[PDB]
DNA sequence: TAGATCCCGCGCGCCGCAGAC
RNA sequence: GUCUGCGGCGCGCGGGG
């Protein structure tokens, strides 16, 4: 009903998205498509720059941390969901004689990242000089199982992608609290920046079955609330686990004391988060202003700005964008290459197929450009055009990102 | 017990004549209005063991421990009246510390003046904060001057104990102190913030001068313009308007007192302090003379306007209130700030959004049929394989120069040709004044943001054409409020509004936005956002900076008592402060205390940002909150009045029959229930109910009735004559507000045409300014609220002395009381808490009692013999079960769950060994 | 030549215990991740990767390539570094067995649950046609991504019968589909290009170089060695593949896959380059070491920028000015190491060093001087002249100087 | 009842200083 | 020089408790 299926279309069109007729929100949500488009990679990248800026960056004591994809292969107790069958259909035991069925010893992909940062604790440990409050921050993909529930209509269980984005803050267990708020308050703000209607990123307060507390972060998708972020305070359960033979290596200085940290791990969905900003973007009833348009924040749109000409008497005098496209491209403007298509294009056309790929401004190169050179400078956000000059262009773009970066 | 309910009593005699006629007249006048027959649920009866009452009644009682308690400060202000004022020095002392300025300007350093009464004076520079500067002080011995001691260069950064004077010997007895607005003077002594009692009182000639002759809020419009209109002009001769020029003229016989023309104070430097260090230590020095004289001249006057002792105990006992905050006051203004910038981020992005998509009605002329836009302006002024290629020119074409113009781009002159004019209006210049994308400089409070948001009504032209928002917004020239719009306007008319702006007119769209033809409409994704933002922030918007920028001060480690050690919450990085609330003893007509930020009718409220301003008040560790509300103050006593002055038994004005009977679940009381089923709106009886015990007029019941919902002037107060034909039957005539129904009004207005002090409890005068006999007018309702609201000051006095008394016959560590809307909180020690409830229990059996004791009564009902409750908590709030909107939770502060307790404090003794549990 | 790797251990270049990285494995991933200042490094290098490839050519896009291949009836014939590849237990290569109903070919096993992938170029042949139809059909066009891929790693053995590995290598791959008449000039193009690109930052160029090598899948092929000290590995490769593999994906249905070239239609011919960032980023910290131990790594590639630190003065009212420093430094987007903050004031002569074993552009110290007169004090990394200079100018000044090393 | 008025905050002018056509 | 940008200075009208 022009809610969540006349966005798709628009999407998976302006190859904001993995382009098969999917048209399913499921496989959205748990990971499945195939990919994302172009603009829907540059879009993801902008928004886990924007992540690693106001995280790590902006954040002393935080530091890079990589883990692996696959853990390794022995040591592993568990198994999968179907590998646990054994209740009948013995039948055939044929085969003479790691191999056999309990788990094979085997390598698993990685669920989530934290266990890595968790391992790389110790040796981050001396960066700090064993300064208590610290985090470790990572972007990465991660590996889960999801079924539809229909007997077994894919058979095995199918594979998930979702790129997550993960904190892990060892903090004194004392202060342990008014960090976690602090941390909450910190992703709230964040996620309602960059964000026309703020109110829908929501935040709710949870608890383990072991009396350990966190928040639950969401989005209100037009279906319903989804969940994007999740704080945890893991209370140190995990971290002594995996460190059982001793902790005097263990203990790190807070104030003038030697303590065991408290770990607590801030996990947010980038995938769900890009979904729910495209959501956000997009606007219903008697508004009587049509229009469709992606009104992305310029801090995170995937395209900047629009190069283009029009009723040039000179096709030799099209260079004038060369250059132009090259001196925005430095400082790192990204800008989607055009006069180049040379069809029969009507501007509304043009106008209506940039406002849809989020892009911020349209800039023409007209007849009138080539003396005392004027570009017609259109706006995404509103509809007026203009003329400006060419030498002011670039710093006024980077003023204007900047004026977007805060407030 | 029985005769339709009374209680149970140890004191008093016999008696027991009610009178054959007097029942008989009860009765018969019981069997119309409310009904008679009512067995009602009787009680359980409480026995107790009061203390020893002295004198032959309780009046004496009360008299005694009055005087008690007021004699060692009578004395000192005695002293202070007959006392003899050397002259002024000649010269004053610059050198730090207090300097004692003796005969022939003899300038001697000492620690601390060693007096038992003084006029105190302190002054500010708002530049460094708050701290204070200088102050002088005068004695019977001689004079005394403090320099603040901020000659030194010297930075600390506020957050210090020391800065504030000093005057409270160590004594290792009595220490009255004097001054004009002296709650301020006592901010900056020392010694007040410290957890622990003192033995110092302060009275504030403020509160003799609003206590005498005082002025009304709207005698203050006539009283400043002449420093159905006709009106006597008698009682300007007799009233001031509280400033310290105008008092001293009044009272004090002399030329005006000069006001320093260059206010350094509030508008300098500490450089022009040190400057003008001669001048504005005399100025200071006139004021404190000033002073000395109105409160000379009005101690026997406050005596012979208040004979009876208790309102001065009561006065110097309300001067001494305390507020810890325990580090958590700073940390509550941090977050609201934040919150309150958030959120208005949050709206102005949603602003400028609407004004962004308002930008694409002039594509085809759309705006022309657009009801909310039409009228604005939208004109738009026009007026070496790459090396080839890799360099070209290498400048975007650098042949392209700037030729002509160069005087648009920069400043505003061709601002945004092309735009709308209003959106070319909205945004700032395009580099210079620190250029923020988009429409900016769009706020609340241009006529254009309505013709963005809300526009409803059917019609919201929120236009300064000397009508502000247009309409006649009913049913039946042309598009007069039909939903089009595009009005021709041949003739304007207001109508639906008649009164125009003649009306108070004030925060009525804040509870219209809920239902009440107030919402945005066709937007429906950051419209009505926007009023829901405006909602939750308005009360922080106008109070943040009262509720900001209180002076807090932080004791030091050594000075905190043994309280804090031995318990868990002992030192975690700790910071213990303490506010002082700054509050007038009295400050109104009345005696009843003013404070614009801490005596407010307000409590932690959702949806707004800016509430829960009373919680946070966090006592230290070891000791805790125990107060009490009264159960219908003034209520109760209107209807005690109309009994008394109708019969001796309770249940015979047919009034306070309802107020006792009626209960507000499943009762038929006033309030919610008997009102409203009378009235429309349900929950806002409760202040209809009020303004008429307060003793308004039908024209005013009117008004308060059109401001609940929307309706014609036929079925306002004018035809519908039920209110005020029952109830305040007043003007009725052949009889000889007397008699003829339910509520007895009439004993108020004969009390205020009577020319005595006009207080049927303890005979507190009136204002000289507002007597019929000094100046007759018709001011009838200003003279009954003063009344009732007398009786309720009257009624906290006689709450304090009690509670000071049974503080102080025993070892109870509770002091510091607080008076906020009729509710009395005190902080005592956990070890004594459940004492300190009992003797408030006590206080309202005595309390009460004295109600009933005058006017020829000896009885009271059994139910209004002792608080519904009495909450004990670590935290002030409204109730003990409720939460906070702004945070998280609650659990985000140090707040627990007390105990309201009830029946339970009852069980316990007043003595220090309370059924063996203590030691 | 040798302690470098301890060099490496210490200061978190490369994260492990003692000696576990040792000399082999590091050219195989079966080896524990890299320290922060590697993350760091890697970032770098990616970046300026990203933006010599994707941003200033005009025509290469980002592609999304999942980690996984599900395969419904996967051939039988590949290397098979993952058969499962599914959610956990991953079952290696299991050559031949499979012979018991049970883990038959059926269900799971003969690589019908999926495989985990070892080369980005399926991605980009997989998104070609999406890809054509965002670019309007203008046949000479690249994808680029960068990530991470599997392979299996033998011999080296662990526990008795080899056990194998995932060997993971983070891996920046280019598929240019160019029409296949000058097809080989888009190959000398891009090896061009590429081998300055790899040369670019080199401190001592010569060590990269370039050899040529044919094969019969495609019609000719580049390598790229760096030469390391004990030998030539290979740290890129180029293919001219040919237009047969797109062939193979969609076998169904004509006129599908072939693009406009000259208003011609025809069936593009596919380029891969596919470089080791890890090997590169190896190779770069090597050609880096060189007789104190400094790491001499090029300003683009430096993990970390700037240091702050504090010399003598007053413990308070300089962490104001430091701070204030650090935020204005963060706020222009250079990378600076919060030093000042370090207490126990360790000894100027060992903090200098290890300041240079970090590979840190320049050192900055702060004393009561800058409180005086706002002028800090400058040392240099490789030329280890030290120079006062004003507090204001020290951002105008380290832009200045990365833009200068950028610019050749 | 009591209701509040300096106090911002938002609108109008008239008077001048500049400036390109 | 014009009404065209850029200042001062006055004037209204309304909310606050």
């Amino acid at each position: 009903e022009g809610s969540e299926a006349l966005l798709e279309i628009c999407q998976r069109r302006h190859f904001l998205s993995g382009s098969k007729q999917q048209l399913s929100r499921d496989s959205l949500l748990s990971g499945c498509h195939p990919g994302f488009g172009p603009l829907g990679v540059e879009l993801r990248k902008n928004l886990a720059a924007e992540w690693w800026t106001s995280v790590v960056v902006f954040r002393e004591q935080v530091f890079p941390v990589d883990a692996l994809h696959h853990k390794p292969g022995p040591l592993l107790p568990g198994d999968s969901a179907f590998r646990l069958v054994s209740a009948e259909t013995l039948r055939e035991i044929l085969q003479d004689k790691f191999l056999e069925n309990v788990l094979k010893t085997s390598g698993k992909l990685r669920e989530n990242l934290l266990h890595g940062a968790l391992e790389h604790y110790v040796n981050c440990l001396d960066l700090v000089n064993k300064r208590l409050p610290y985090g470790l921050a990572q972007i990465g993909v991660c590996f889960h199982p999801v079924f539809d529930t229909k007997q077994i209509r894919n058979g095995v269980k199918s594979i998930g992608e979702k790129t997550e984005a993960s904190l892990v803050w060892f903090t004194p267990p004392r202060t342990s609290n008014q960090w976690l708020d602090f941390w909450l308050r910190h992703r709230l703000q964040w996620w309602r920046k960059f964000a026309m209607s703020p109110s829908n990123f929501s935040s709710s307060d949870c608890q383990d079955e072991e009396g350990r507390k966190g928040n639950k972060l969401y989005y209100n998708f037009p279906w319903g609330k989804e969940l994007i972020e999740t704080l945890w305070n893991l209370g140190d359960h995990e971290l002594l686990h995996m460190y059982p033979g001793n902790v005097s290596k263990l203990h790190g200085r807070d104030g003038r004391k030697n303590v065991v940290p408290c770990v607590l791990s801030v996990n947010g969905d980038l995938d769900r988060g890009m979904l729910a900003y495209l959501y956000d973007s997009f606007q219903t009833r008697k508004k009587n202003l049509h229009r469709k348009v992606l009104k992305l924040h310029p801090c995170l749109a995937p395209i900047k700005v629009a190069l283009d000409v029009g009723r040039g008497p000179t096709l030799e005098l099209r260079q004038v964008c060369q250059g132009l496209f090259n001196e925005l491209l430095e400082n790192g403007i990204s800008v989607w290459p055009g006069y180049l298509e040379t069809m029969q294009s009507s501007l509304e056309q043009l106008y209506s197929k940039y406002d849809e790929m989020s892009i911020l401004f349209t800039v023409l190169v007209t007849e009138t450009t080539l003396e005392n050179g004027l570009i017609h400078l259109r706006s995404r956000d509103t509809t007026m055009k203009e003329m400006m000059h060419i030498s002011k262009l670039k710093d006024f773009l980077i003023k204007y990102i900047s004026s977007a970066k805060n407030v | 017990m029985l005769s339709r309910g009374l209680h149970e009593q140890i004191f008093g005699q016999g008696g027991e004549m009610p009178g054959e006629a007097a029942v008989r007249r009860s009765v018969e006048h019981l069997q119309k209005h409310g009904l008679w027959g009512q067995p009602a649920v009787p009680l359980p009866d409480v026995e107790l063991r009061l203390p020893p009452l002295y004198g032959d009644n309780l009046d004496q009682h009360f008299r005694l421990l009055a005087q008690k308690q007021s004699l060692p400060y009578l004395e000192a202000a005695n002293l202070l009246l007959q006392a003899q004022l050397p002259p002024k020095p000649p010269a004053w002392a610059w050198a730090e510390g207090w300097t004692r300025y003796g005969p022939e300007g003899e300038a001697v350093p000492v620690a601390i003046p060693e007096e038992r009464a003084l006029v105190f004076a302190v002054a500010v520079c708002l530049a460094e904060g708050t701290c204070p500067t200088l102050a002088v002080a005068i004695s019977p011995s001689a004079w005394y001057s403090w320099c603040s001691q901020r000659l030194v260069e010297e930075r600390y950064s506020w957050t210090s104990q020391l800065s504030p004077a000093d005057l409270i010997p160590l004594e290792v007895q009595e220490q009255l102190v004097v001054g004009h607005n002296v709650s301020f003077d006592r901010a900056h002594i020392r010694e007040q913030y410290l957890i622990q009692g003192s033995r110092m009182r302060f009275l504030d000639t403020m509160s003799m001068h609003m206590a005498i002759s005082g002025l009304s809020s709207f005698q203050r419009s006539l009283w400043i313009a002449a420093k159905p209109a006709i009106s006597s002009w008698d009682w300007l001769d007799i009233s001031s308007v509280n400033s310290l020029a105008e008092v001293h003229r009044l009272y004090v016989g002399g030329p005006p007192l000069e006001k320093e023309p260059r206010e350094l104070f509030v508008k300098g430097t500490m450089k022009d302090i040190r400057e003008n260090f001669q001048d504005l230590m005399q100025y200071c020095a006139q004021d404190v003379w000033a002073t000395h004289e109105v409160f000379q001249q009005q101690l026997p006057l406050f005596l012979e306007r208040c004979p009876h002792p208790v309102t001065l105990a009561g006065m110097l006992e309300m001067g001494v209130s305390y507020l810890p905050v325990n580090q958590n006051w700073e940390r509550y203004l941090a977050e609201a700030q934040g919150t309150y910038e958030e959120l208005q981020r949050e709206m102005k992005k949603s602003l400028m959004d609407l004004a962004n998509d308002a930008c694409q009605l002039l594509s085809g002329e759309r705006y022309k049929e657009d009801p909310w836009l039409w009228d604005l302006e939208w004109d738009l002024q026009e007026f070496s394989e790459e090396e080839e290629f890799q360099q070209d020119v290498m400048a975007r074409a650098c042949l392209q120069k700037l030729k002509g113009t160069t005087e648009l781009l920069p400043k505003r002159p061709q601002h945004l040709p092309g735009h709308p004019g209003w959106y070319r209006k909205l945004c700032p210049r395009l580099d210079d004044p620190a250029w923020t994308p988009g429409p900016s400089l769009l706020s609340l409070q241009m006529r254009v943001t309505p013709k963005l948001m809300a526009l409803t009504w059917d019609g919201f032209p929120l236009h300064y054409s000397e009508r502000h928002g247009w309409g006649y917004l009913v049913p039946g020239p042309y598009n007069d409020v039909d939903i089009p719009g595009c009005w021709f306007f041949k003739l304007p008319h207001k109508d639906g509004n008649s009164c125009n702006v003649g009306s108070p007119f004030a925060k009525d769209f804040l509870p219209k936005m809920e239902d009440g033809t107030l919402q945005a409409g066709p937007g429906g994704a950051s419209g009505p956002r926007a009023l829901e933002i405006n909602k939750m922030i308005s009360f922080w918007r106008n109070a943040h900076k009262r509720i900001s920028s209180q002076m807090v001060v932080w004791l030091p480690r050594s000075a905190l008592p043994r309280a804090v050690i031995r318990h868990p919450d002992y030192d975690e990085e700790g910071l213990y402060g303490a506010i002082l609330p700054q509050v007038v003893t009295a400050g109104t007509i009345t005696r009843r205390a003013v404070e614009p930020t801490w005596l407010t009718a307000s409590n932690a409220r959702p949806d707004r940002v800016g509430s829960e301003l009373k919680a946070m008040v966090q006592a230290p560790p070891g000791y805790t909150l125990v107060g009490a509300d009264v159960d219908s103050q003034e209520l109760w006593i209107a209807a005690v009045l109309g009994d008394a002055h109708f019969a001796g038994m309770h249940g015979c004005t047919a009034f306070g029959w309802m107020t006792l009977q009626g209960r507000k679940s499943r009762g038929t009381d006033l309030h919610s229930k008997t009102a409203t089923t009378v009235g429309i709106s349900r929950e806002h009886a409760k202040i209809f109910n009020y303004g008429r015990i307060y003793g308004a007029g039908q024209p005013f019941a009117e008004r308060l009735l059109m401001q609940f919902n929307h309706r014609l002037t036929q079925q306002e107060a004018a035809e519908k004559a039920q209110q005020m034909y029952a109830a305040t039957k007043g003007l009725r005539w052949y009889r000889l507000k007397g008699g003829t129904e339910s509520e007895m009004f009439n004993k108020l207005e004969s009390i205020a045409t009577s020319d005595i002090p006009r207080t049927p409890v303890l005979g507190c005068c009136i204002s000289r300014a507002l007597e019929p006999s000094a100046v007759q007018e018709e001011f009838m309702t200003s003279r009954v609220n003063w009344v009732v609201q007398s009786s309720a000051v009257d009624y906290l006095h006689l709450m304090l002395v009690a509670m000071k008394w049974l503080f102080e016959e025993f070892a109870i560590d509770g002091r510091f009381c607080i008076s906020i809307h009729d509710e009395v909180r005190y902080l005592v020690r956990e070890e004594d808490r459940y004492r300190a409830a009992l003797a408030l229990q006590i206080t309202n059996l005595l309390t009460r009692c004295m109600f009933a004791y005058k006017l020829g009564l000896n009885d009271l009902p059994q139910s209004v013999a002792f608080f519904s409750a009495v909450d004990i908590d670590r935290c002030l709030r409204k109730e003990v079960t409720m939460d906070c909107k702004t945070p998280s939770n609650p659990t985000g502060m140090e707040r627990r769950y007390g105990i309201p307790q009830g029946e339970a404090l009852d069980i316990y003794q007043i003595i220090e060994l309370t059924k063996g549990s203590l030691e």
